[PDB]
RNA sequence: CUCGUAGCGGUUCUGACGUGCAAAUCGAUCGUCGAAUUUGGGUAUAGGGGCGAAAGACUAAUCGAACCAUCUAGUAGCUGGUUCCUGCCGAAGUUUCCCUCAGGAUAGCAGAAGCUCGUAUCAGUUUUAUGAGGUAAAGCGAAUGAUUAGAGGUUCCGGGGUCACCUUGACCUAUUCUCAAACUUUAAAUAUGUAAGAAGUCCUUGUUACUUAAUUGAACGUGGACAUUUGAAUGAAGAGCUUUUAGUGGGCCAUUUUUGGUAAGCAGAACUGGCGAUGCGGGAUGAACCGAACGUAGAGUUAAGGUGCCGGAAUACACGCU
RNA sequence: CUAAUUAAAACAUAGCAUUGCGAUGGUCAGAAAGUGAUGUUGACGCAAUGUGAUUUCUGCCCAGUGCUCUGAAUGUCAAAGUGAAGAAAUUCAACCAAGCGCGGGUAAACGGCGGGAGUAACUAUGACUCUCUUAAGGUAGCCAAAUGCCUCGUCAUCUAA
RNA sequence: ACAUUGUCAGGUGGGGAGUUUGGCUGGGGCGGCACAUCUGUUAAACGAUAACGCAGAUGUCCUAAGGGGGGCUCAUGGAGAACAGAAAUCUCCAGUAGAACAAAAGGGUAAAAGCCCCCUUGAUUUUGAUUUUCAGUGUGAAUACAAACCAUGAAAGUGUGGCCUAUCGAUCCUUUAGUCCCUCGGAAUUUGAGGCUAGAGGUGCCAGAAAAGUUACCACAGGGAUAACUGGCUUGUGGCAGUCAAGCGUUCAUAGCGACAUUGCUUUUUGAUUCUUCGAUGUCGGCUCUUCCUAUCAUACCGAAGCAGAAUUCGGUAAGCG
RNA sequence: GGUUGCGGCCAUAUCUACCAGAAAGCACCGUUUCCCGUCCGAUCAACUGUAGUUAAGCUGGUAAGAGCCUGACCGAGUAGUGUAGUGGGUGACCAUACGCGAAACUCAGGUGCUGCAAUCU
């Protein structure tokens, strides 16, 4: 899947408010910072004995994750978040469809 | 086990004995649904028919 | 080896022909559908004799084929090939399946069957009016090879075309009937009058 | 498995009415639908945007919301033991007006007519339908009409 | 080491007995009989422990985990049972979700309590008008796809036979026989949607920020016109509404149309009627068939079925057949 | 030895072999102990196993997994300790023991022990040979055996069968 | 001043402990997914409708294969061009779609929805309404609006992803975007943490537990809701019959036979129901002993022969007796 | 009545062959500086109705035309189907009773109608 990195799309940026141009990364999670209250929870229940306590989950099946475009507008960097379908690729640089060309490999 | 698994013998007579209503029609619906353009001059269409009739009568 | 024709006797299931579903149909055994004098005119057979089912059934191809060779059998011993023409008008399209404890049961195909309804022709010979007792006899040893019952009908018609003897005399004198292959073909009020000129030129006299 | 999609079951329905393909005829945009018209819904296969659902082909209904370019019919279905208010967008192409509200709306013209000389004179004028009542007398004539047909016919094959 | 007593074991009769003499005996026949023998007393090892020349054997008739008491009335979607009478009403074995499929929840079916009102609004029905359907049937010299047989049309489309020929293949044109659950121009019956008006129709013209080139349209109105043949038929047993709650959520049969299966008192569907939950008359007998559903009695008449005798009722009448 | 349905081919056995240990020890107890068993002991001992008298032998395999090794030392390396930034809670980085990974030894440790094709002056048989994968490709022996489905294999013997 | 000891941290640790090992199922196991889906059929012309019914497809692909505009006609056939033929390009005629539209199938489409070109990001923001599955919950998908903001085109218009019907996911936790908004409860500042609105990360058993085996030592609650033995139904298969007669039988269908067909019989063979039995109907063979059937091996009496005799073979009555 | 522009229903209008068209409109037709587009003024754009023509387009007629459309007591009350019976039949199926009722075929007839505007010996 081939996305443009430089889009035109709505603003809610308060004073766009408009179609402004929107400069386009992937969004990656981010660490799980530990102090994070359910992180801390976590902490002080598996201490002692008895062992594992919340489920460690086992039967995954999906193949693919959901890519997220994480938008900036240009203008106000105000950040968007939009999301596209499952995907095995996804790739966001250029190379667009070259038609009346030679196959090769 | 095997089991039946699906049959609607006997269920129009459930569908009977308590008698199919039709659902009950009344003048004036909700105007949930409508054009929200129309319902909004309609708001103002008829605020303003009240008050060419209660000045008229008092 | 094989299942009796009493298994697959009454017609239960729907109509299965061979297509894109079912692609591993084995073949029939009756492959000839036109005997004895199949390349004589109509003229020369004026007398059309029928087996016709009173019974609602299947004819199978292995029965159908037995009565062809039966018939076919005893009309040429006793005056020749060239003196009847034999068309089975049946022609078995109807597959039959076979499961071989009832798990899976949906079955895969075992044998060709041909549905006949009350009234329907099996065979039909047309012959001259001289060898009638000849073709009865044929189609009589006939019904022997057939489960049901069949019977043997005078036809009214002229040979093997769909009108009678007198109506096709009167077609005759007059200039709507000329020869073609198997059949004749007929003159209309319609379509032409250059192509009913082309063919058809006895006419308009 | 088993399949129970949108468009399921909809072979022969959504069809195209044979040499009756290709574009829509423009009276079906130049029909007007008011609110409380009374209109078939029948779908037109080539026209996929605004398509009634299956259940509701050959469904009467009345419109009550119009927008640009589609009527919103409300028609009644039953649901278990009881009827449940539909409300569907479809757009105007796959919906006619029910001609028998067109038969209806003469009549009640005709009653109002009827009755107008019902008061010039001779009051209660019987403007309701009946049904078709039994036949009256006859007195059938002979002449050149003598009654004759023989019996019934022997069995012949005819083959 | 050997034969063989006492002793100590326990092979076979698969003996007796098998409510015994006996919760392991009795009898015969057997193994072994001077040692890794047999045995008394003392002593040690204790239950998830001991002990085991090892069989999960033995550890007080208890052993793949002793016995006693407590926690403990442990838990049970599983089986049994659940105690007086009469009256009235009266089911479900189906929906959706659930480590759900012997169970729950949820909707449906049911009862009860009523409440607001008083024949409105309706209806497992018809008619009239108006749609929708692609099934049965029909069709294949209509398309797609099968399939039968001859006709007419001459080509390094490799027909060998000249180096224009009896012994050409297909192809094209007109015919012909036979067909289709996942083919079709057509197209039923049955079933199905809507309408058949006062919340209506008509006239006048009031409002709006919607809409129009334009009070034009749209929507809702003021005022006025029409009264029960007020806009088909039949019925209506009161109509409408609310709350709460039980059981059920194993089903089965028959007619018709069905899928699978050679077939089934088979496995699965659809519509209806039944049984379950239901007696009564008939089918000798039978959950389901036929007739008909039930307070206690009397009289009459019937149903389905019968009327030689059992057995109430004509060894009736009639025409034949065997 | 299965008391009370199994007395045996099962268990034991001598013989054989393997393994660990020189006492601050091996093997095992115990909640701990200034605590125990072996042990009133000391490798001709004690402990842990395997096979099971004698005759005659115990082939090939260390790739797997276990066991073992004064073996390799920036691959991984927890806590403590060290350092940087921050106001600090904290974040990061370096260093990083055992153990794992790496290398090796061990089969009387657990265990394993092959196909297709053509070839001898017979027709196929196949000493030898060509590949696929091995760590090794079942040696010595023995066998329709208490181990072989086919199988009541084939032959001989026993019998009238 | 090292072992030892106390505490903590990494390893080792079935020696010991506890727990887990889904469901549907023509019994369970096995295989498969019918477990969440789509198209056509099943499915019987509204809708709905089962089977481990049938034929296929789903967990993708796409910045264009999305949006708009303009121009053009596609499969294929015929005739024509040097190499060049059966297939290279070029030109005309015929071409209702026989092509193509990402992916199955169905539907739809001819100045287009297809082919070529130009411009673009509407595959956008915000809140409701609606349709299907349906409890009228959720999820997914979709339809019509409305407030914006853009694209696009001369414009009317069209666009809230793919021509339509499938292509997907709760609480808790983590993370990101937004406001720079609420709170940290003695009062503040700064970090830090918590909060609100919208997405992501995932549960495919797809409304979503965190889980390897075996039991012949097994045990308990049940279950004929369930496998075997029997009885009963059904009868693929097994056997036994019959009709027809192409042929075999030196000639000659039928003395005796008999193909291709066809119609039945048996429950003693073998297959299908899980109907009855799980608070147990004692499971094979044999021995012993009785009776019954006749589809007759012998014996009695017969008919036929391709019956000279002798011996056979086909058939009848017949189960009295072996 | 013809024709043109815009249409409605979308073959009674389509397709095949041959023949006619007065006026008018429409068309073919002439040219390429401009606007514009192409490999190429054939398409498209632009220009003058100027050089000419009904040859084509186009309209209409002809055709025992193909097709399409309408009707039929044409098939045919047929096939099918709803409902009923302790009807028939071993069954397959069938007959009757009260209803509903085709299609193919076959004959007959037809071959655009019409709206708004504008012009035409
Ligand atoms: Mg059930
Ligand atoms: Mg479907
Ligand atoms: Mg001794
Ligand atoms: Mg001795
Ligand atoms: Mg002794
Ligand atoms: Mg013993
Ligand atoms: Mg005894
Ligand atoms: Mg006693
Ligand atoms: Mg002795
Ligand atoms: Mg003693
Ligand atoms: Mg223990
Ligand atoms: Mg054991
Ligand atoms: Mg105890
Ligand atoms: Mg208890
Ligand atoms: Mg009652
Ligand atoms: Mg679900
Ligand atoms: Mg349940
Ligand atoms: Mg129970
Ligand atoms: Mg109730
Ligand atoms: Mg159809
Ligand atoms: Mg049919
Ligand atoms: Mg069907
Ligand atoms: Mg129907
Ligand atoms: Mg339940
Ligand atoms: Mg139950
Ligand atoms: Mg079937
Ligand atoms: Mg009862
Ligand atoms: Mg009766
Ligand atoms: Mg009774
Ligand atoms: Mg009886
Ligand atoms: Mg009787
Ligand atoms: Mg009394
Ligand atoms: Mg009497
Ligand atoms: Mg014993
Ligand atoms: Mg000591
Ligand atoms: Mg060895
Ligand atoms: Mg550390
Ligand atoms: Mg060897
Ligand atoms: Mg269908
Ligand atoms: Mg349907
Ligand atoms: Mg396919
Ligand atoms: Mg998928
Ligand atoms: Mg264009
Ligand atoms: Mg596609
Ligand atoms: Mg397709
Ligand atoms: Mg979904
Ligand atoms: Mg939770
Ligand atoms: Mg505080
Ligand atoms: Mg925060
Ligand atoms: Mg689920
Ligand atoms: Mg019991
Ligand atoms: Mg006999
Ligand atoms: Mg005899
Ligand atoms: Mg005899
Ligand atoms: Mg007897
Ligand atoms: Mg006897
Ligand atoms: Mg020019
Ligand atoms: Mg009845
Ligand atoms: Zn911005």
């Amino acid at each position: 899947v081939n996305v443009p990195k430089t889009r035109k799309t709505y603003c809610k940026g308060k004073t766009c408010r408009k179609h402004t141009q929107h400069k386009v990364t992937q969004y990656k999670a981010g660490k799980a910072s530990l102090f994070a209250q359910g992180k801390r929870r976590y902490d002080r229940k598996q201490s002692g004995f008895g062992g594992q306590t919340k489920p460690v989950f086992h039967k995954k099946a999906k193949t693919t994750k959901k890519v997220v475009l994480r938008l900036e507008c240009v203008k106000c960097k105000t950040r968007a978040q939009l999301t596209l379908k499952r995907c095995k690729h996804f790739e966001l640089g250029g190379e667009k469809k070259q038609k009346g060309q030679a196959l090769q490999f | 086990a095997k089991s039946k698994n699906h049959t609607a013998h006997n269920q129009t007579r459930k569908a009977h004995r308590n008698g199919i209503k039709k659902p009950k029609t009344y003048k004036y619906p909700s105007l949930k649904g409508v054009d929200p353009k129309f319902r909004r001059n309609h708001k103002h269409a008829l605020h303003g028919t009240a008050k060419a009739l209660a000045a008229a009568k008092k | 080896a094989r299942r009796p024709a009493r298994c697959y006797r009454y017609q239960k299931n729907k109509p299965y022909p061979k297509s894109r579903y079912n692609r591993a149909v084995p073949d029939s055994k009756i492959r000839i559908y036109d005997l004895g004098k199949k390349k004589a005119t109509v003229d020369e057979f004026p007398l059309c004799v029928h087996l016709v089912s009173n019974e609602l059934e299947q004819l199978s191809s292995e029965a159908l084929e037995a009565a062809r060779i039966c018939a076919n059998k005893y009309m040429t011993t006793v005056s020749g090939r060239d003196a009847f023409h034999l068309r089975v008008r049946v022609h078995p399209f109807h597959v039959l399946r076979i499961n071989k404890g009832m798990r899976g049961a949906w079955g895969k195909p075992h044998g060709l069957a041909a549905r006949v309804d009350i009234g329907q022709i099996i065979f039909s010979v047309r012959t001259k009016d001289s060898n009638k007792d000849v073709v009865v006899e044929g189609l009589r040893r006939a019904r022997y090879k057939f489960p049901g019952q069949q019977k043997i009908i005078l036809s009214k018609k002229w040979g093997f075309t769909n009108l009678d003897r007198p109506e096709y005399l009167k077609k005759r004198e007059a200039g709507e009937v000329k020869d073609d292959g198997a059949f004749v073909k007929f003159l209309s009020k319609k379509g032409s009058l250059e192509n009913n000129i082309r063919e058809f030129p006895e006419y308009f006299a | 498995g088993k399949s129970h999609g949108y468009r399921s079951r909809t072979r022969y329905m959504f069809q195209r009415d044979f040499r009756k393909h290709g574009a829509v005829h423009l009276s079906t945009y130049l029909k007007v639908y008011k609110v409380g018209d009374i209109v078939d819904i029948k779908a037109n296969g080539s026209i996929q945007k605004g398509m009634p659902h299956k259940f509701y082909q050959g469904k009467t209904g009345v419109v009550y919301n119009v927008t640009k370019s589609s009527v919103g019919v409300i028609i009644n279905k039953m649901v278990g033991n009881r009827y449940l208010e539909k409300r569907l967008n479809l757009r105007v192409e796959h919906i006619k007006h029910s001609k028998c509200r067109q038969e209806f709306l003469e009549r009640v013209k005709a009653n109002a007519a009827k009755r107008a000389e019902a008061k010039a004179q001779g009051v209660a004028v019987q403007l309701k339908r009946q049904p078709a009542q039994p036949r009256e007398s006859r007195i059938v004539s002979t002449e050149g009409n003598v009654p004759q047909t023989l019996a019934p016919v022997p069995y012949e094959t005819f083959i």
